[PDB]
Order: C-alpha cells, then sequence, then structure tokens
C-alpha cells in the first residue's frame, strides 16, 4: 500500500507469505526474504557492457580460445546475455494498459 | 563484428469473452392455463310441470 510504484501492475497482489514454528538456533525470531524485482537489470548491463568491451577486442580470450573454444560461443554468451536484459527491460515499467497493434475500422462511406 | 543479440518480444495474447451466453433464468418460463372456467350453480330448474 505504501509502495505501489515498487511493484509490477499486471501481476497482482505480488506476495508468497510463509510460517514456520521454529526458529533459527540463537535467534528468537526470524524472516527470509527472496525477492524478485526488474532492478537485477543492473547485473547484466554492465557484465555485458565489460564482456564487449572484451570480446570486441579479443582481450584475455587466447586463454580460453586456447583450450578448444570458440568465438561463436562468445557471441552467443553475449547475444542471449543482451537479448535477456531486453527481455528485463520490456518487463522494467511493463504497463497493465494493453500492449501494441493500435489499429482500427473506420467509417461508412457514400458511394 | 557486430556484437550480439540485443533483441526480444513480448509473449502477449489479448484477452477476450466469445460465446458466453446470456443464460439467466430471469425470463425463463411463460406457460399458463386459467384457474377454471366461468359457470352458474346458485339457481333451481323449478320444473313443477
Amino acid at each position: 500500500n505504501k509502495n505501489s510504484s515498487y511493484f509490477v501492475e499486471w501481476i497482482p497482489n505480488n506476495v508468497k507469505t510463509a510460517v514456520c514454528d521454529i526458529p533459527p538456533r540463537g535467534l528468537k525470531m526470524s524472516a527470509t526474504f527472496i525477492g524478485n524485482s526488474t532492478a537485477i537489470q543492473e547485473l547484466f548491463k554492465r557484465i555485458s557492457e565489460q564482456f564487449t568491451a572484451m570480446f570486441r577486442r579479443k582481450a584475455f580470450l587466447h586463454w580460453y580460445t586456447g583450450e578448444g573454444m570458440d568465438e561463436m560461443e562468445f557471441t552467443e554468451a553475449e547475444s542471449n546475455m543482451n537479448d535477456l536484459v531486453s527481455e528485463y527491460q520490456q518487463y522494467q515499467d511493463a504497463t497493465a494498459d494493453e500492449q501494441g497493434e493500435f489499429e482500427e475500422e473506420g467509417e461508412e462511406d457514400e458511394a | 563484428h557486430v556484437p550480439g543479440g540485443g533483441s526480444v518480444q513480448i509473449v502477449y495474447k489479448p484477452v477476450d469473452l466469445s460465446k458466453v451466453t446470456s443464460k439467466c433464468g430471469s425470463l425463463g418460463n411463460i406457460h399458463h392455463k386459467p384457474g377454471g372456467g366461468q359457470v352458474e350453480v346458485k339457481s333451481e330448474k323449478l320444473d313443477f310441470k
């Protein structure tokens, strides 16, 4: 309620509760958080630019090709991480309002 | 070199409803039979020849 801006709007009521009777040894009570946010875009955003910083210049790469890997694979790992950061950014702040194909049928015309 | 990927497209099918019949009982019957016919029962024949 006080943090409506921090939830995605087309998954309703974004919480999984669960309660155990038994606390961790040496704590009278505790809770565990597992949160799934768009915010993780940040990880894949930083790592895929640092990765293009490397493979764009074949830097550090002779050590790995030198074990039987190929340049196609660096491209496919990259292709996918860039695709992946584009999927998390597609859903970063994605509407509960309809998405796309906004075209229509007209009015009847004199003959 | 062209650097890899960077392209997805949304997993999205818009929602609608089709052939949802308005089958409520609100006008569910029309049949009728009258509460009997009109008759006379109050009068004698007085048939004294």
